[PDB]
């Protein structure tokens, strides 16, 4: 466990491509990313996967779950935020 | 939202 | 994260870390105004846990970081625990946030947006560096 924040790049990748790895645990609220070298792991979940859209940062994933001993060429599974944000909405506005 | 006011160096 | 590096001092300013009451880090989470934190449902967060806000150095007391209180945890009903589907819990806070340079908000995004495979994006936490 790093006592300093860690940072990493990572590219997303397509359910379609992503079920190669996890099968029909994928689901269509769930978005794959990683599988580059480099991976989420315990401790992580929660956290944030951002993308850069017209100069902004913008939630894109949670980290969810993966493969269990972190592996760095098996994809994350994150919570897809796109399919989420509806439910934020509402949320905020009636609270 | 979205920008940090310390840039982030990757 | 692993393979990941070191960031810099307060450049992600809307990430926060779930504590326990003992002080243990055990999730990470996005802050998305000065009332609301975003996280994962499965991190099982109860108004007993503690938001951390401005942190960058866990072994560091110099560190002016915000210890927030929660007032309600708001799991999403759609939320399956079995296939960890829908896995976003809401968590408003007690006390707002106090926006500076170290603590801000992330941006979410509209339900149409569209992310492409193969777009490089940055994932940032206090998790394992090495399995
Ligand atoms: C939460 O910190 C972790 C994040 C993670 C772990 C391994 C690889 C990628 C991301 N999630 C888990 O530990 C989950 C928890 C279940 C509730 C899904 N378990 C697995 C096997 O990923």
């Amino acid at each position: 466990t790093p006592d300093r924040l860690q940072q990493a790049s990572l590219p997303l990748l397509s359910n379609t491509n992503c079920k190669k790895y996890w099968g029909t645990k994928i689901k269509d609220a769930m978005i794959c990313a990683g599988a580059s070298g480099v991976s989420s792991c315990m401790g992580d979940s929660g956290g944030p996967l951002v993308c850069k859209k017209n100069g902004a940062w913008t939630l894109v994933g949670i980290v969810s779950w993966g493969s269990s001993t972190c592996s760095t060429s098996t994809p994350g599974v994150y919570a897809r935020v796109t399919a989420l944000v509806n439910w934020v909405q509402q949320t905020l506005a009636a609270n | 939202c979205g920008v940090p006011a310390i840039q982030p160096v990757l | 994260i692993v393979n990941g590096e070191e960031a810099v001092p307060g450049s992600w300013p809307w990430q926060v870390s779930l504590q326990d009451k003992t002080g243990f880090h055990f999730c990470g989470g996005s802050l998305i105004n000065e009332n609301w934190v975003v996280t994962a449902a499965h991190c099982g967060v109860t108004t007993s846990d503690v938001v951390v806000a401005g942190e960058f150095d866990q072994g560091s007391s110099s560190e002016k970081i915000q210890k927030l209180k929660i007032a309600k945890v708001f799991k999403n009903s759609k939320y399956n625990s079995l296939t960890i589907n829908n896995d976003i819990t809401l968590l408003k806070l007690s006390t707002a946030a106090s926006f500076s340079q170290t603590v801000s908000a992330v941006c979410l995004p509209s339900a149409s947006d569209d992310f492409a495979a193969g777009t490089t994006c940055v994932t940032t936490g206090w998790g394992l560096t090495r399995y």
